[PDB]
């Protein structure tokens, strides 16, 4: 969820929710994100509308 | 003193004091109340601060008050005179919207109600016509509920913490996580559950397709 | 919004939500935070049970 | 509607929602004067709960 | 919360929300406006559509 | 319900769901497969899009 | 998403969802396991009975 947070965080701000960006900002959290936690959050958000799934939460 | 007059500007003269010692000056109709029924309105009228009196033309002298002073009420520059037959002039400390609603609800005096209908109301300057009047209570109250979650809703989506919003902001920011990380099947704590039902009751659809 | 999901992000990962620990985590997704914002929000969530509100819900 | 939201305003601050008051705060945001409104608006709410209507919430 | 009650107030009528008009709406009801309150509204409503985001709840 | 887990895992990561991909995570699960049972499974599966099952099924 | 399936799967079938099980079942689907992953997954279901769970979700 750590993950997620940072995702969302870097998506409300127009930031490219990549790899680097989302390093950066668990880091400064005063973690060390794991790197495979990392790549398959970016992968599954692949194909995944935010904005319309914040939205129409059903 | 009613063997004769009826005499003019002695009751218009009367009159005229009247109107400028009342802030609220009503014309009413009353040609609907039998004599005891409108005895029993000017009683109710008198214990609520005003009062009321029937006259014909002499009435028409709303212009000699208006005059006696300052304003926009009489004959010359208001609106329509709204006096009709059996026009009565009601004059009163009553706030007009008040005085509106005080002759709706006291029709008193079997199942039969009459009473007085507002044709128009003067106060400071403005008359007030019966449909300006007229309040819708419940429009006014769900106007104000409209407004007040309009505030919610705005401060809530964009953040604004306060002690009405703070918790409805974390619950929104965990749940719009939460929700994207579902859709986007990322396994957590917080949605692994979410997931296995989803990835389960594929399953049963997937077997429903076996014969 | 994105001081929330920062409170957020702090939060799940154990670390205190005030001024410097919101600062460095916004800064590190590449905007320059409000700092009228982030102090609101820390000062919002004095004596808010985070856990508690989101357990409160769905 | 900024009848409502100018009675929502003092109440919100303590404020008796009069003919005077409301005024003020209308003129403050630019707003013509409407006696008929202004009167209309403190009739209607008059001997209103309106901490009992906000509750109410709908 | 009265700085949004002041926004919503100007917003109806196509008032700017800026700084200036929601201190002279506050004054007007008579309360000393919180510069930092202000500010952070002012920010929290940046790139905000207003009609749109004052009508979905649950 | 294994069988069709298994069918869902072999989709889920691109692979074919055909008879020895079938045969192969089964008995790593411990499973000893029925020939008839992944005869039965692949051919009811051809045609069908579970895509659009895992879509309605959500 | 593959370890969900490989986690159900050994479910279904009486097996522990331990790192051994999952690595092997996901192997055998072709695919290298990611230790972080595995791990999230794990940590994840600690403490979740999954009959209890799948009672609920038809």
């Amino acid at each position: 969820m750590e993950y997620v947070y940072a995702a969302l965080l870097l998506h409300s701000v127009g930031k490219e929710i990549n790899e680097e960006n989302l390093k950066a900002v668990l880091q400064a959290a005063g973690v060390e994100p794991e790197e495979a936690r990392i790549k398959a959050l970016v992968a599954a958000l692949e194909g995944v509308n935010i904005d319309e799934v914040i939205e129409k939460a059903a | 003193m009613a063997h004769v007059a009826e005499w003019k500007k002695k009751e218009v003269e009367e009159l005229a004091k009247l109107i400028k010692s009342y802030p609220v000056i009503a014309l009413v109709d009353v040609s609907s109340m039998p004599a005891y029924p409108l005895s029993q309105m000017r009683r109710l009228i008198r214990e609520n601060g005003g009062l009321l009196r029937v006259s014909r033309n002499t009435l028409i002298e709303l212009a000699i008050k208006k005059a006696a002073k300052e304003l926009g009420k009489p004959e010359l520059e208001k609106l329509v005179e709204y006096i009709d037959r059996g026009a009565g002039i009601l004059v009163t400390n009553m706030n007009p919207f008040k005085l509106y609603k005080f002759l709706q609800q006291n029709r008193q005096p079997q199942p039969l109600e009459v009473g007085l209908d507002v044709l128009a109301v003067y106060e400071d300057g403005i008359v007030y016509t019966p449909d300006v009047l007229a309040i819708d209570e419940q429009e006014y109250i769900d106007m104000l509920q409209k407004a007040y979650m309009h505030a919610f809703n705005l401060a809530v989506n964009i953040a604004y913490p306060t002690p009405e919003t703070i918790e409805a902001i974390i619950q929104k920011a965990f749940l719009n996580a939460k929700t994207v990380a579902i859709e986007a099947g990322y396994i957590t704590k917080e949605t692994i559950q979410d997931i296995i039902g989803r990835a389960f009751r594929a399953m049963l659809l997937l077997a429903q397709q076996l014969p």
